């Protein structure tokens, strides 16, 4: 009863329960949808005006169902045809994934050392900071000889060059992350009279605020409830109806040439297939509008990153702030009529040349 | 929806029916009970009676419809075992239970290549009708809706797996006690959950009827006694013991002199009125503890009498003997947790998947009737609830540790309520914790007492070796403690009465000498033991018995055992000192509750002993001691030795690690085997300690010296042996290790006998140690040795289940079997004609 | 098998095993392997006067068990009775 | 370092009008010379760097040619790391003049400067341990 919690806030359950994929991977979808009519109608566009104005859309593991979703829009008459097929894809990939591979009690031991060595409370899904992919798959890869098949961790998204999240049980990622805190260097450990070569790396490790194992063979039986849920509840995306290239999560290609279903790819990238962040943001582009959740923890600040010196500028398109670097823009960014709404990031090959 | 729940009607010209309906049954269809009231309007001031003729009858009804799936008969015996019917455990019921008591445990959850499991409360799902249908007999008359649920308990019979899907759970069911109290009558019940014919758990439920009961024709009480133990001292106990009727032994000329006795009782009771029993039945086995601790069977108890006030039995035993308490506090307590946890909204989830459809807990007008303060929260509810965090916290989420659980219902519970469950590390039980816990409401209100039996991480004991001892060892533990007092004592006086010293005096003074006097009659007795001790060798088919201690004769008036530096460091007293300091230990552990059922153990060299003394009482203390003194003065006899008790052997720890990071056990074993072959003294790798980390090799001073001289030129010239011997020449290496040996044997060969080995890179010397433990030198020890072990290591006390899978030897390092595959291997490492025997006619022992 | 001749070859073997122990190397890698890898052993407890076994236990683990201890979460005590008596006997400080 | 980078960025910031010659040398440079690797730091801080248009980023430490700073010039050297292009403000030149005709560097030390191989940037760090190209590390005072 989204309305009465929204209505009251004492009567939102707790975050634990809002964070279960049933009910948070609809809900992400809502958030994004109504940053995007918020962002049409403050520009008096149609849906599909502010689609036309783009090059492109894609997502970042489910926001991958939301990017199609604007892709197929044209008029506010039918915007909520598109509304539901995305809000239903997003119900029946949070409930067949979550009958799939339900959260468990974690031992309190296992909870308790793992407040007291600074690590996240575990989850689905460790976010490994300034290791290369290599790196990661090697711990991983030690980890897993161990392990049996149905507890074996895997890389699900690779969101940068050294930017990886390894999804599987909770208690085989804290058995990564026992192997990870021998091999990371203290935070406080001056290496500056060591030669180069012979420094400690050091790294980052934290559990991700997420409650299931996205892009992991753990919610592979899911997937043929999710595609015959979907030709239950007539959800389909047709590829004539998909105005703007909608990119791949895992090769980057545009969804518009697949020969099967758009719809059972999109399942394929949420559950199964990893994320390749950067092969599927090699796209040209001078701006890039994030809608996704998390204002400046989101997809957009992280995209920044990756894209630096390079001439593309982020729009937090779903927040309003004020960013004192100015690397990358918010809400009022869009809407400013002014020089100030047409902000250039640098190019250094240009700049510099 | 809106349904009927109660019609108010006349049924005849004078009779008032409120027709009370549940509509949440077994089958859909609606469940009436027909309450009857007079209507007399002569009386004005009180017109309405109830008609109490068959009113709990009637009651009776509708719980049989709501609880029972049978025919509506109330004419059975609560003597009699009640059948439950077959029960498979579905993953739909597991998640379902699961998810309406909010147990989140990963073992009841559907996981990739992982069987599900169901939790213990999972119990009075299955057992529930068999359980509930014991207070429903005619003879147990009461108001079902003035019922009672005390408490309930679950204890995994010791073996038994947990619950699966898949299971087929067969249930029995029987009437414990009925009694008769003043506010009420008790009704205990006890069930058996059985897999595949073994049973697996029982379930206790006590009932509660409240009301006036006076039928004490239909009363009946067992109890399980307490275990009590005597002492028989002196002739005067044992006099006292026979004059008892009800103490009957098997052997009528059994001595009990210096016996502890144990009584297992357990007291069947009828009632004639609430203080006088019309009949007492105490019966149960007698037990004598034999030298190994084990209990056998020497007679029972058999008492029976009529009118009664009493137990003249268990009166005699608690005066005359001590109870033995199985359960253990802790010196003090160990908080593990206080959690919060909730009631759920509605009692209709609970009572879906528990089959406990009880409409005091879903009926507004059936808990109103009944005089409850709402709709209750099932007590199974909060049982399983509580259980859940218990589980989660005190066994850290590995559901198999739970092993038994009781919760008292102290306070009813309502919808909605938020509990605070304290949890509590209180004692140990036979190795397993025992958590207790207390629940309480909101308004500070204890609801929910009860404990918990959990098992401990899984446990392995490993004994400790020779090289250890140091004076005073265990001797703390001596003071303190009455079991390893127990200990030390029956052992000193072994040694005191057999060979006339006190192992506690060695252990405490370490004497550098000990003379034993012959002296008197006491002196001759002694005299004659260590003349006694003798060597039993078959040479030719011939008994050849040869004498340790050959300067001992029927001249002698004493004897001398000689050391340099104190006697403990001598083997055939290190050996008994070291086996009791463990016995000791391990003893006070065991009777703290400390020692979980299956623990695994191995030893190390002389640990084996007292390892197998300990986990698996195979000896006793007296053979114990006895069995590794033999086993010291054989060591002492293969080794000559000076005038001040000194070897020419010894032993190193070699670090193969520390000498060059190329240089493998492969390289140890190598260069050893070179050192043993070129000066034809003995070295041998004998103890496998630590993988390329710690090796002892054992033998000839002069040949460790030379092993020690050899790896400390080798560190220092950075040469490998593996690499040269591989990639550089072919057998080159034997010849240029032959004069880097020389050169060392050369320096060892000069030193004195008694030489003081050195402490090198790679190599460190073990301190009180002068036998070559574990080499081939000892392999003539073997046949006289057997033979002693054969006559001291009696077979009545080998248990299997004691070692079967527990025990690890040194010889074989694979947990013991007794399986051909197992023997073969034995004969594989030691060739043995009794082994190879039993293995070629295995097939006539199988049948 | 019958329960007494089963019980007549466990002491013929226990006989032999301890007999030929006096003279055959002790396998203390196997066994540590056994109960370390074997049986997943949480709580090694060493009952001597010194923790010989016990740092015998530790170091075998820190050479050949850390990935295995990390990967499965196993938390191992190694406990010596003359020195963790308070781990042993749940008599922990207040 | 990263940390005197950032102590350069702070300067640059409280005079954002006048040019700061950020001098960037990793430890396989002539003289007195850091624990650092030249790409590194670059790599992390270029963006910070170019953040400040007062800065003047000059790469020194290895170079002696047109054809080995180059790369740095035009930015391509940063492309061998995965990292957008990152051209050069210009570079400096210490070790590579030491034998120029105007240096009073004496003919015997120009003959055993001229001597020295040198080794490629991989294993300049052999220099804390042995001669490395000719060439090793010792403490000052
Ligand atoms: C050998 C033994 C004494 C080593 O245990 P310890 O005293 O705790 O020794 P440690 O390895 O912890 O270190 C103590 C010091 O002794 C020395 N040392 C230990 N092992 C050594 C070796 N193999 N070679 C040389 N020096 C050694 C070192 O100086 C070491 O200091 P370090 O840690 O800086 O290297 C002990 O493990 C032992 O008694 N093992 C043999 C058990 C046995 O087989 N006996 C039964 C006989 S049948
Ligand atoms: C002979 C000699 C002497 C000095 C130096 C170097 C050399 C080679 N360097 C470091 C110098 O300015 C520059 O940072 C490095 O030389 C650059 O590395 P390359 O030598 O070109 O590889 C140096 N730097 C500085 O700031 N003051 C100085 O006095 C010196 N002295």
């Amino acid at each position: 009863n989204i309305l009465e919690w929204l209505e009251n806030p004492s009567n939102t359950p707790d975050k634990d329960y809002l964070l279960s994929i049933p009910i948070s991977c609809p809900l992400i979808g809502v958030i994004q949808l109504a940053h995007y009519v918020v962002t049409a109608k403050l520009l008096g566009f149609t849906p599909g005006e502010l689609r036309s104005y783009l090059k492109g859309a894609t997502g970042h593991s489910q926001g991958l169902v939301t990017a199609v979703a604007i892709a197929e829009t044209d008029s506010w008459e039918s915007f909520f045809v598109s509304v539901r097929k995305a809000i239903t894809v997003l119900f029946f990939i949070g409930v067949r994934c979550y009958e799939a591979y339900p959260n468990t009690s974690l031992p309190p031991s296992i909870l308790e050392d793992s407040l007291e060595n600074n690590e996240g409370v575990p989850s689905p899904m460790l976010s490994i900071s300034n290791l290369t992919q290599e790196q990661v798959q090697d711990y991983v890869n030690k980890t897993n000889s161990h392990l049996p098949a149905g507890k074996q961790v895997e890389i699900s998204l690779v969101n940068g060059a050294k930017n990886l999240v390894v999804s599987g049980p909770p208690q085989s990622l804290y058995g990564l992350n026992l192997t990870l805190r021998k091999a990371k260097a203290p935070s406080g450990l001056d290496q500056s009279r060591i030669p180069f070569s012979e420094r400690k790396l050091k790294f980052s490790n934290r559990f991700l605020p997420v409650a299931s194992p996205f892009h992991s063979h753990l919610l592979v039986p899911a997937s043929d409830l999710i595609n015959k849920d979907l030709v239950k509840n007539n959800v389909s995306f047709n590829a004539k109806d998909i105005q703007i290239p909608v990119y791949d999560t895992f090769d980057g290609s545009d969804l518009r040439v697949l020969s099967g279903s758009i719809s059972e790819r999109i399942v394929d990238c949420i559950i199964r297939l990893p994320v390749k962040w950067e092969t599927t943001t090699q796209f040209k582009a001078t701006h890039i509008l994030d809608f996704g959740p998390g204002g400046a923890s989101g997809l957009g600040v992280l995209t920044h990153r990756n894209k630096d010196g390079t001439g593309v500028r982020v729009i937090v398109a779903g927040t309003l702030d004020i960013n004192p670097d100015d690397d990358y823009g918010f809400k009022q960014e869009i809407f400013d009529v002014t020089s100030n709404g047409l902000k250039k990031n640098p190019n250094w090959l240009e700049e510099y040349h | 929806e809106l349904k009927p729940t109660v019609i108010l009607k006349l049924l005849k010209e004078n009779i008032i029916q409120m027709e009370m309906i549940e509509n949440r049954t077994m089958d859909g269809k609606p469940v009436s009970l027909p309450l009857l009231y007079n209507f007399n309007p002569d009386n004005g001031f009180a017109p309405i009676s109830e008609v109490m003729e068959d009113r709990n009858q009637r009651i009776k009804e509708m719980y049989w419809k709501l609880w029972i799936d049978e025919p509506f008969n109330l004419d059975f015996d609560p003597r009699d075992v009640i059948k439950g019917k077959d029960f498979e455990i579905t993953a739909k019921e597991v998640y379902d239970f699961t998810h309406a008591v909010g147990n989140n445990c990963e073992d009841f959850v559907s996981r990739p290549d992982r069987t599900m499991l169901a939790p213990m409360d999972f119990a009075i799902v299955v057992g529930w009708r068999a359980i509930i249908k014991a207070i429903f007999p005619n003879t147990v008359d009461g108001d079902l809706l003035k019922l009672v649920h005390l408490s309930n308990g679950y204890k995994m019979i010791p073996g038994a797996k947990p619950l699966q899907v898949g299971d087929v759970v067969s249930t029995t069911a029987v009437i414990e006690s009925v009694v008769n109290q003043p506010t009420g009558k008790i009704v205990d019940v006890v069930g058996t959950l059985s897999r595949n014919g073994k049973p697996v758990m029982e379930v206790t439920s006590s009932f509660f009827y409240r009301g006036n009961y006076t039928d004490f024709e239909n009363t009946f009480q067992k109890t399980v006694e307490p275990v009590y133990q005597m002492h028989i001292k002196t002739s005067k106990d044992i006099a006292v013991l026979r004059s008892k009727e009800w103490f009957q032994l098997d052997d009528e000329d059994f001595d009990l002199l210096n016996k502890t006795l144990t009584f297992e009782t357990e007291t069947e009771v009828t009632f004639k009125n609430a203080n006088i029993f019309s009949s007492v039945k105490c019966f149960g086995p007698i037990k004598v503890e034999l030298p190994t601790k084990e209990t056998v069977e020497i007679g029972i108890v058999d008492y029976e009498a009529g009118a009664s006030h009493g137990n003249p039995v268990v009166d005699f035993l608690k005066r005359n003997g001590s109870t033995l308490e199985q359960k253990v506090n802790l010196e003090n307590p160990i908080p593990i947790a206080v959690l919060d946890s909730y009631t759920p909204s509605t009692n209709e989830p609970y009572a879906r998947v528990s089959g406990d459809l009880n409409p005091i807990h879903v009926s507004r007008h059936f808990a109103s009737y009944a005089n409850l303060p709402g709709t209750i929260t099932h007590g199974m509810f909060s049982s399983a609830s509580v259980r859940a965090l218990i589980e989660n916290w005190a066994a850290d989420s590995v559901s198999s540790r739970v092993r038994g659980y009781t919760c008292q219902f102290v306070d009813m519970v309502l919808p909605n309520t938020a509990l605070k469950t304290s949890i509590q590390h209180v004692g140990m039980i036979n190795g397993r914790k025992l958590i207790k816990f207390e629940t309480r409401n909101e308004d500070d209100v204890v609801v929910l007492t009860g404990e918990a039996e959990i098992e401990q991480p899984v446990t392995t004991f490993v004994f400790t070796g020779q090289g250890s001892q140091e004076q005073g060892m265990g001797m703390d533990l001596y003071k303190t403690s009455k079991a390893a007092q127990d200990v030390w004592n029956r052992a000193d006086n072994h040694f005191k009465d057999t060979y006339g010293f006190s192992i506690l005096d060695i252990v405490i003074n370490n004497p550098v000498n000990l003379t034993i006097h012959f002296g008197g009659e006491k002196g001759k007795r002694i005299r004659e033991n260590y003349s006694a001790m003798i060597f039993e060798t078959i040479v030719d088919g011939k008994l050849k018995t040869e004498k340790i201690f050959k300067e001992i004769n029927e001249h002698s008036t004493s004897y001398t055992f000689r050391s340099e530096k104190g006697l403990l460091s001598a083997t055939q007293f290190t050996q008994p000192a070291l086996t009791l300091m463990e016995k000791a230990a391990f003893e006070d552990l065991k009777s703290k509750g400390l020692i979980p059922a299956d623990a695994t153990f191995a030893g190390h060299s002389l640990g084996e002993y007292a390892a197998l003394a300990s986990l698996a009482d195979v000896m006793s203390i007296e053979s114990l001691v006895e069995v590794v003194f033999y086993r010291g003065m054989t060591m002492q006899v293969a080794v000559p030795r000076d005038e001040l008790g000194r070897s020419n052997y010894g032993m190193i720890a070699i670090n193969p690690g520390r000498v060059a990071a190329s240089f493998s056990q492969e390289a140890l074993q190598y260069v050893v085997e070179r050192v043993g072959k070129r000066t034809g003294w003995l070295v041998e790798i004998v103890n496998y300690n630590v993988e390329n980390q710690q090796y002892v090799a054992a033998g000839d001073l002069r040949a460790l010296d030379t092993v020690t001289n050899v790896l400390n030129f080798i560190k220092l010239q950075k040469i490998d042996i593996i690499e040269l011997q591989k990639s550089l020449s072919l057998e080159e290496v034997e010849g240029h290790l032959f004069e880097i040996i020389d050169e060392a044997s050369k320096k060892s060969a000069v030193k004195p006998r008694p030489l003081k080995l050195e402490r090198g890179f790679a190599c460190i010397p073990l301190v009180g140690i002068s036998v070559p433990f574990h080499s081939t030198y000892l392999m003539n020890g073997v046949k006289p040795f057997k033979s002693f072990l054969k006559k001291n290591i009696i077979k009545e006390n080998v248990k299997v289940a004691r070692l079967a899978g527990k025990y690890i030897p040194n010889l074989t390092a694979k947990p013991f079997q007794v399986t051909k595959e197992y023997f073969q291997d034995v004969y594989d490492l030691t060739g043995s004609e009794p082994i190879k025997e039993i293995i070629d006619n295995w097939e006539k022992y199988e049948q | 098998m019958k329960p007494e001749v089963e019980q007549e070859l466990a002491h013929i073997l226990l006989t032999e095993l301890l007999a030929y122990q006096f003279a055959s190397p002790v396998r203390w890698i196997e066994t540590q392997d056994v109960f370390l890898k074997d049986f997943n052993t949480e709580r090694v407890v060493e009952i001597g006067p010194s923790p010989t076994l016990a740092g015998m236990a530790q170091r075998t683990l820190k050479n050949k068990y850390e990935s295995y201890d990390a990967a499965l979460s196993l938390h191992r005590e190694i406990l010596c009775y003359s020195k963790d008596a308070k781990e042993i006997y749940y008599t922990p400080d207040p | 370092s990263i940390d005197a980078i950032s102590q350069v960025i702070n300067i640059a910031k409280a005079h954002p009008n006048f040019p700061i010659a950020l001098q960037w040398t990793g430890g396989r440079g002539g003289g007195h010379h850091s624990f650092e690797d030249a790409h590194t730091p670059m790599l992390q801080m270029y963006s910070k760097i170019r953040r400040h248009p007062n800065i003047m980023l000059i790469f020194g430490s290895g170079f002696g040619s047109a054809d080995d700073t180059y790369p740095y010039l035009t930015g391509e050297w940063s492309t061998k790391f995965d990292y957008p292009p990152m051209p050069f403000d210009g570079f400096l030149f210490g070790s590579r003049v030491m034998i120029a005709k105007e240096v009073k560097t004496s003919p015997d030390a120009k003959k055993c400067i001229a001597a020295c191989t040198g080794v490629p940037d991989d294993k300049w760090e052999q220099t804390y341990k042995k001669p490395t190209g000719g060439i090793v590390t010792v403490r000052s005072e």
